[PDB]
């Protein structure tokens, strides 16, 4: 019957499952692309301007108040006053420019700095009196008088924007406000400060902070837990909104990309720096072999390379993804016992010190399971065809396993191996090769019977027996 | 237009959780005092009285910005309660029943 490990593999690819027909949470659930659509409900956008190949949008931080601030009732009904006006301060600045970054990394506008005052199609400015929030912004069908910008509060009761930083609030609400500049909606309809608003009102049972900065609920409302962090760059729905106004970004991150620790983005939220990090991030990569090194981290972890699928990191639950068409290649484990789930192409998977179990999938994958008792999971003779064969790069006889156990052929079809030199013609031979001056080995098998192997191993280090598992 | 997310001390103080209008409830203590391990603050008052709806006994909580959430050592959730209005925060049991976290007094 199907082993542990087995099981652990079937259960986390059908991990935070969405976009099925029943409720969720007493809400219809959404795939990405409905949530795209709905996050962009209101159509509003940039339009770019006449002989440019991209959109392009400068930005500014105001140095004094604004014709909006001065006079808030003339372009807003509900507001009289906004309190006293104070502009970004470095630390604000910095922070609004990687916020910036991140939006224009996975998509197609080009940014341009326009100083200090107030030129920017975008500009951002601080305020002290609240209209029932932390913050808010204009989305792109305003007049030209509200046009682009963002405001944030900041007074002795609220001092979050204060200092934005990686994975905190105030940085989160930068690329939050942000994003409505650039045309994206809340995903559903709600507004701070007005009425009671709960996750009860939202449209879809995706609509939290798990899958967009833009959401208002707690990413512990669909299963996902970051300890207290927010994600600082757009989330999974955020990157597939925002890609359905301005295309997706083909230019971005094309070379070998790292992410996690040892990271070579460049970008504070897609990166590690010790065990402790807490990282919540969607991946865009346009190209290249890239990696998702978790090497850092004792906590048992697991990590699954499919796009759209989330990730339980570090400790925390759901809080790495891959946006909606991006191919990542390889993954690395760390020290604790971790499930390492591959894709449909050939991934490089290192499970690291810990009893970790590995499922390559479809693609001839590279193996490794490092120290410690290791599992390689098969659910389909197809992701180990004779044709294309995985290589199980350090097996170690008496500690690792080859986990055959969830093939149909056992589970369903009852089919008993006969370890044999050669096919004769009877489903379930297998023959175990081992040649001990190159140390190569392997594992073949002909399930379907015609004398002819349809499944097939290489191994680096010698299997027995009795390490296959069925 | 985002959430304000109340800080600790924003929150601080006696409360009372306690399931519908029965009489089920568990006094607790929100302070404001920081617990590293938690990534959050610590839980004080009757907070064995919990383990009547959790799992385990939570000793630690944080706001969250359209919440309070309880949490076990590591930090990681145990409850989440939403936040209904000022001063009232919600959940809905694993039956049908609702349990509500309202200031004391
Ligand atoms: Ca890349
Ligand atoms: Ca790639
Ligand atoms: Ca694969
Ligand atoms: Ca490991
Ligand atoms: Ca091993
Ligand atoms: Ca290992
Ligand atoms: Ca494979
Ligand atoms: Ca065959
Ligand atoms: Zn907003």
């Amino acid at each position: 019957g199907r082993s542990d490990a087995y099981t652990q593999v079937d259960n986390f690819l059908h991990a935070y499952a969405r976009g099925g027909d029943e409720l969720v949470n007493g809400h219809p659930s959404y795939t990405v692309d409905q949530a795209a659509e709905q996050i962009l409900r209101e159509q509003a956008s940039w339009q770019k301007a006449p002989g440019d190949s991209v959109l392009t949008l400068s930005y500014s931080f105001l140095t004094k108040p604004n014709d909006f601030f001065n006079t808030p009732w003339k372009y807003v009904s509900d507001i009289y006053s906004l309190g006293k006006f104070s502009a970004f301060s470095a630390q604000q600045q910095a922070q609004a420019k990687l916020s910036l970054q991140s939006w224009s990394d996975v998509t197609n506008i080009h940014f341009v700095d326009a100083g200090q005052g107030d030129q920017g199609d975008l500009t951002f400015g601080n305020f002290s009196s609240s209209v029932g929030g932390a913050a808010f912004a204009f989305l792109p069908d305003v007049p030209d008088a509200l046009k682009g910008q963002s405001w944030y509060l900041i007074n002795s009761s609220y001092s979050a924007n204060v200092n934005p930083a990686n994975g905190n609030y105030g940085r989160q609400t930068l690329t939050h406000e942000i994003g409505h500049t650039l045309g994206l909606s809340h995903p559903g309809d709600y507004n701070a400060g007005e009425g009671d608003p709960t996750y009860a009102d939202a449209t879809y049972a995706e609509d939290t902070r798990a899958y967009s900065v833009m959401s208002y609920w707690e990413e512990q409302n669909t299963g996902q837990d970051f300890k207290g962090a927010y994600s600082s760059a757009p989330l999974l729905d955020d990157i597939a909104a925002i890609q359905k106004l301005y295309g997706a970004n083909l230019t971005t991150r094309t070379g070998d990309t790292v992410y996690g620790f040892n990271s070579n983005t460049e970008r504070d939220f897609y990166s590690a720096t010790s065990s402790s990090s807490k990282l919540v991030f969607s991946v865009w990569d346009a190209g290249g072999n890239d990696t998702l090194d978790f090497s850092g981290f004792s906590q048992n972890q697991k990590i699954n390379l499919n796009e759209k699928a989330l990730s339980d990191v570090g400790g925390l639950k759901g809080n790495v993804s891959i946006a909606a068409g991006v191919t990542v290649e390889n993954a690395i484990g760390g020290s604790g016992s971790d499930l390492l789930i591959g894709n449909d192409v050939a991934n490089v998977l290192k499970g690291g010190a810990g009893n970790d179990i590995l499922y390559g999938g479809l693609g001839a994958d590279q193996l490794w399971g490092g120290a410690g008792a290791d599992t390689f999971v098969y659910g389909d003779i197809a992701e180990s065809s004779a044709a294309a064969p995985d290589t199980l790069r350090d097996f170690v006889s008496g500690q690792d396993k080859i986990d055959l156990s969830g093939l149909d052929a056992f589970v369903n079809g009852g089919l008993v191996l006969q370890y044999v030199d050669a096919f004769a013609g009877k489903a379930g031979q297998a023959i175990l090769s081992y040649d001990a001056a190159s140390k190569a080995g392997s594992l073949a098998i002909d399930f379907s019977g015609d004398a002819h192997a349809d499944f097939a191993i290489n191994l680096i280090g010698q299997a027995t027996q009795a390490d296959i598992v069925v | 237009s985002s959430l304000i997310l109340l800080s600790a001390s924003d929150l601080a103080g006696q409360w009372t959780l306690q399931q519908d209008e029965a009489p089920a409830i568990c006094h607790l203590e929100l302070r404001d005092s920081e617990v590293a391990e938690a990534s959050g603050y610590d839980l004080g008052g009757d907070t064995a009285c919990l383990t009547r709806w959790l799992p385990s006994e939570p000793r630690a909580w944080r706001p969250t910005p359209a919440g309070i959430a309880l949490l076990e050592r590591g930090g990681l959730t145990l409850m989440l309660l939403g936040r209904q209005g000022e001063g009232d925060y919600r959940v809905q049991k694993g039956d049908g029943g609702q349990l509500v976290l309202r200031r004391a007094t």
